[PDB]
């Protein structure tokens, strides 16, 4: 009752060169081995109508996959031995169905990988050898990482033969330390019909919106997530020729928007509680306010400030303090410069422990300068301009832990990161960019990024190093002409906004992987 | 036509010593940057004004500043006319100062209006900056030299508009986006200058280039017995005649004027008659297919009758004063009012102002004094309206007339609504400092007579050049020698 392809004692069977798995074996037959066999795969479900056998070894075989759930109806199985051939890759379930397995084997059949707990299901496990292999050592063997640490069952040593850079390295020696199995990336979610130029979020009540100026047309869009089975939605616009710049300021509950524009486009708005249409309010002297070219909002010590930048030289930069029926003029800066952007930030300025606010200005050619925040006049003192930089077209801030830095952005030349120190700012690392007409950092979820963009070429993206303390390359963006890109924050959802002047502008998805699973 | 042929203007730069360092302390690449800022204002006016911007010749000191440099640009004009005027012997239509320095100004460069062809108007100052913003002001400070104007009551009143709503225009005021194209409105302010004789210098194609020469750019240099606007233009005007920027056997000319098909005009034939009674029309030589040099009346003969006298080729009496300064529709009031309002020596009307103090006009000087027109607007044409409009209402045998004027500012020194200096007052007689002089005080220049008394011994008319340009049947500098046939 022993087939011809197998050379059977009583209780043993050797069988070499067989095609197929016979599924008969006398009943008296404990072990069973495959020698050489001309097998293609393991039959899925294979060795069924045989629970008699304690033992089963293959060598010397050709597998390309072993299946799910081959070894079931074995549940007197104990010793398993697969070695000594060649196989790619087997399924993570294939060892489940026996909870009798003692002893396995798998060494020396040069597996380059195993699937995440192809280990679970078996408690009685005593020896397992993985060795002789060719391991090339990633996120899988992390879980194997895992495993090794935890199990109880004795594990002869392994190594990695892979990558190059981990060779004869023990798979039992490896931490956590230098493998980053998470990893983050920009896809772009979604294609806009319209080119933009700057970009702004507000939230109210607890639904955020979004605020583009489309030059050419002179439309201010404000969109909404639509929540139902939509990404993105505009439900108004606000119409000004040649809109430049739009900053909604949310102020005791209250929406104003803040337009700017070439002629007549000193604008301030206000939202009607009823019927969410927008309604102007004020008009700024368009004889000192002209061609602005940036605004920017920020608030110091329970006011409300708003800040203007004049890139004409007959204008003057504008501060405006808020009182609460309107805005009206604060102070002025910079008379008879053009002034291409203007920022604020809050650092902390020695001796004083306490953060001090100051606005940092850029010029077309003339370096940037910095203001110092005086509370007594209630006034910008300190005139200074950062030294051995030229042609800044914009200035933009992050803040690292304690440490404060600003990206500098050039249009043709390095556009550097600088440290703030005590007195000045220090020089942390030159980026050269072709064409950039913005330099972004940006925070999402303790990452800062960096975006620099490029009208010429790729849009170059660079992420965060703790380690290093300098920002490395990250990932490639498209964008024909982008003059901003902006964070933008739903509930637990995250996506970034590229403008583009010269075609359409882009919205990116920001999704975190993990390669660990 | 004056509007349809392409001009020329000749341009000298001079590049102070703060320009000279901002580029590498290099006469190469301040030389190749001046250059290019040329070469920017050059592309806007072929395609805009049809006049082209050549640079004959560049002057940078290395060595130090020559005078004394002010954040004033009305001051930085003016001393740099100075130093023009007593030191470049440079022939040019225009000279402009391009300074490292940053004026505090609203502008961004100053230049004296309608002062193309004058020696000490004839020029500007540009400020410092990049390369395609400092070709804008280049570009508008040589529109003042051409006689462009940003404001008008056309452009204030919306008439006149900039159809450019993303970027600006080149007289307005410039942003980060800097204007490509001018207003309408500012072309035919151009061509209104050009009617009324000025900018006559602005005719002679310069021949040499200071950069080596190159083919099918439209100029004709060393090397090259012909040339043409571009290859593909070529086949309007040229195509004949010029190959591979050489002519073949039968070929006189190119293209002109003086140029058709392949062969000159005969000499004697009218390429451009004279566009008012201070021009004088210019006839082909056979030698070249250009139009001669433009030429005008000199300086101190009559134009619009008695009523004028010719400056630059240009009439200035006292009605186009008022037309210029109050627009079109303006008259020049009756000498009633004048004479009726020197005596009172009132706001209303007053020969000037020493300190603080009205002068009482001499009687002869009424017409030398504040500028009176009848008709006038809410706002001037150009400048800004200095205190308020005077009107004053006179009556003579039951006839009312209002006289109505202002003062219009465009520099401080320099007020509107006072009567030019050159307008005559009377016959033989000028204006100068608000006060009537005769015209052997302004000591002029002549050209060469036989016959004592006369210009040209009458026979021709004296050009501002001081060479005759005789009648018919009269040759030589003096239009002594007769013709062999009457
Ligand atoms: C033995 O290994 C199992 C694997 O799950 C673990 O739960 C258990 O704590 C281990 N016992 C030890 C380490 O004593
Ligand atoms: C806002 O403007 C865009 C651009 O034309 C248009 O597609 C959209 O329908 C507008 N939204 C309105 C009219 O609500
Ligand atoms: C001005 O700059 C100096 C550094 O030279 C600094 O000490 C001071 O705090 C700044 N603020 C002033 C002077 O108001
Ligand atoms: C034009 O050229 C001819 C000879 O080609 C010469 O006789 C004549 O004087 C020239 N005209 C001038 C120099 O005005
Ligand atoms: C006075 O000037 C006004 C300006 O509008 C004009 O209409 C009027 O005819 C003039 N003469 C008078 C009021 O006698
Ligand atoms: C006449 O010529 C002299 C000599 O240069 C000059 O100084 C003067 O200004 C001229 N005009 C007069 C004297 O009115
Ligand atoms: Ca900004
Ligand atoms: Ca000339
Ligand atoms: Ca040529
Ligand atoms: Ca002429």
């Amino acid at each position: 009752k022993c087939p011809a392809v197998c050379t059977c004692t009583k209780d043993n069977a050797l069988c070499e060169n067989a095609r197929s798995i016979p599924r008969t074996v006398p009943p008296d037959v404990i072990s069973l081995s495959f020698v050489r066999s001309g097998f293609t795969e393991i039959s899925e479900g294979s060795f069924l109508f045989t629970p008699s056998l304690q033992l089963l070894l293959f060598t010397s075989n050709s597998f390309d996959v072993i299946s799910d759930d081959a070894f079931i109806g074995l549940p007197h199985l104990e010793y398993l031995f697969i070695e000594n051939n060649n196989i790619k890759s087997i399924s993570r379930h294939t060892f489940r169905g026996l909870k009798s397995l003692i002893h396995l084997s798998l060494a020396n059949n040069n597996l380059q990988t195993l699937p995440k707990d192809i280990f679970k299901g078996l408690d009685s496990l005593t020896n397992v050898d993985l060795r002789g292999n060719s391991f090339n050592c990633d996120c899988k063997l992390k879980w194997l990482v895992e495993w090794l640490g935890h199990t109880n069952a004795t594990v002869e040593d392994i190594y990695c033969e892979g990558p190059p850079e981990y060779k004869k390295r023990k798979i039992n020696s490896l931490s956590s330390k230098d493998f980053d199995c998470i990893i983050t990336e920009f896809a772009k979610s979604q294609d806009l019909p319209y080119q933009s130029l700057s970009i702004d979020t507000f939230s109210y009540l607890n639904d955020e919106y979004v605020v583009i100026a489309q030059p050419f047309t002179g439309k201010c869009i404000f969109l909404e997530w639509d929540h139902v089975e939509k990404t993105f939605r505009n439900y108004d616009n606000i119409t000004g020729t040649s809109t430049v710049v739009c900053k909604p300021i949310v102020i005791e509950t209250q929406l104003y928007v803040i337009v700017a524009q070439l002629f007549g486009g000193s604008h301030i708005y206000k939202r009607d509680s009823f019927a969410n249409k927008f309604i102007k309010i004020q008009d700024i002297e368009i004889l000192k306010i002209r061609k602005p070219n940036d605004i920017e909002t920020f608030k110091i010590e329970n006011n409300w400030y708003f800040v203007v930048a004049d890139s004409s030289k007959a204008g003057f930069t504008t501060i405006y303090k808020w009182n609460g029926n309107g805005f009206y003029s604060h102070q002025s800066l910079h008379a008879w410069y053009r002034d291409t952007d203007v920022e604020y930030l809050e650092i902390v300025r020695t001796p004083q422990t306490l953060r001090t606010p100051h606005l940092i200005l850029s010029s077309s050619s003339q370096r940037p300068v910095i203001y110092q925040w005086n509370k007594a006049t209630q006034l910008f003192t300190n005139q200074t301009d950062i030294p051995n930089m030229e042609d800044v077209y914009a200035v933009k801030h992050f803040s690292v832990k304690g440490d404060v830095y600003i990206c500098l952005t050039r249009f043709i030349g390095d556009s550097k990161v600088m440290k703030w120190g005590g007195s000045s700012f220090q020089d942390i690392q030159r980026m050269p960019s072709r064409g950039s007409m913005v330099f972004q950092p940006l925070q999402i979820n303790n990452y800062q990024y960096a975006i620099l963009g490029s009208d010429y070429s790729f849009t170059q993206v660079y992420n965060w190093d703790a380690e290093k303390a300098k920002f490395v390359k990250f990932q490639e963006l498209n964008v024909q002409a982008p003059r901003s890109f902006t964070h933008v924050s739903i509930n637990k959802r995250n996506f970034l906004f590229a403008s583009s002047f010269k075609g359409n502008t882009q919205i990116y998805k920001h999704v975190i992987v993990d390669l660990s699973a | 036509n004056v509007e349809e042929e392409t001009k020329y203007i000749e341009l000298m730069i001079v590049n102070d010593h703060l320009m000279f360092k901002k580029h590498r302390l290099s006469v190469v690449h301040t030389n190749t940057y001046a250059k290019s800022v040329v070469n920017m204002a050059d592309l806007i006016y072929k395609d805009q004004l049809k006049t082209r911007i050549v640079l004959v010749a560049m002057e940078t000191w290395a060595t130090d500043n020559k005078f004394a440099i002010s954040e004033n640009p009305l001051i930085t004009l003016r001393e740099f006319m100075k130093y023009r005027r007593d030191f470049i012997k440079e022939k040019s239509d225009a000279v402009h100062l391009f300074s490292g320095s940053q004026f505090e100004s609203s502008r961004s460069g100053a230049a004296y209006i309608g002062g193309i062809c004058s020696l000490l108007k004839g020029g500007g100052v540009n400020e410092f900056g990049k390369t395609d913003l400092m070709a804008v002001t280049l570009a508008q400070s040589l529109a003042h030299n051409i006689g462009i104007i940003s404001d008008k009551r056309k452009l204030a009143s919306g008439e006149c508009k900039c159809e450019d709503t993303w970027s600006g225009c080149i007289m307005g005021d410039t942003g980060y986006y800097l204007p490509k194209k001018f207003t309408q409105c500012n072309i035919e302010e151009y061509h209104d200058f050009l009617n009324s004789g000025g900018g006559a210098c602005l005719f002679n194609k310069p021949s040499k280039l200071l950069d080596p020469p190159e083919c099918g750019n439209g100029f004709i240099e060393t090397g090259e017995e012909c040339d043409c606007g571009t290859p593909a233009e070529c086949v309007l005007e040229g195509a004949e005649c010029c190959k591979k920027c050489t002519l073949t056997q039968d070929s006189q000319c190119s293209d002109g004027l003086c140029c058709k098909k392949c062969k000159f005009q005969p000499m004697g034939t009218v390429c451009r008659e004279a566009v008012n009674d201070c021009d004088i029309r210019e006839t082909c030589s056979g030698n070249s297919s250009q139009c001669a040099p433009n030429i005008h009346k000199m300086d101190g003969y009559s134009c619009d009758g008695v009523q004028g006298i010719c400056f630059g080729g240009r009439c200035k009496t006292r009605d186009r004063q008022c037309k210029y300064i109050w627009g079109q529709k303006v008259t020049a009031s009756d000498k009633y009012c004048y004479e009726k309002l020197n005596i009172e020596g009132t706001e209303k009307g007053n020969c000037g102002k020493d300190k603080d103090t009205w002068i009482q006009c001499n009687k002869r000087d009424v017409l030398c004094g504040y500028l009176l027109c009848t008709n006038i607007g809410n706002i001037p044409r150009l400048g800004e309206l200095d205190g308020e409009i005077t009107s004053t209402l006179v009556v003579q045998q039951g006839r009312t007339l209002n006289c109505s004027g202002g003062h219009v500012k465009l520099e401080e020194d320099v007020d509107l609504g006072y009567v030019e200096d050159g307008t005559p007052c009377g016959p033989q007689m000028m204006c100068l400092e608000h006060r009537c002089l005769p015209v052997a005080s302004f000591n002029f220049s002549t050209c060469l007579s036989s016959k004592e008394g006369t210009i040209c011994s009458g026979n021709g008319v004296c050009s501002n050049e001081l060479k005759c340009v005789c009648n018919r049947h009269w040759i030589g500098s003096d239009c002594n020698t007769y013709f062999p046939h009457n």
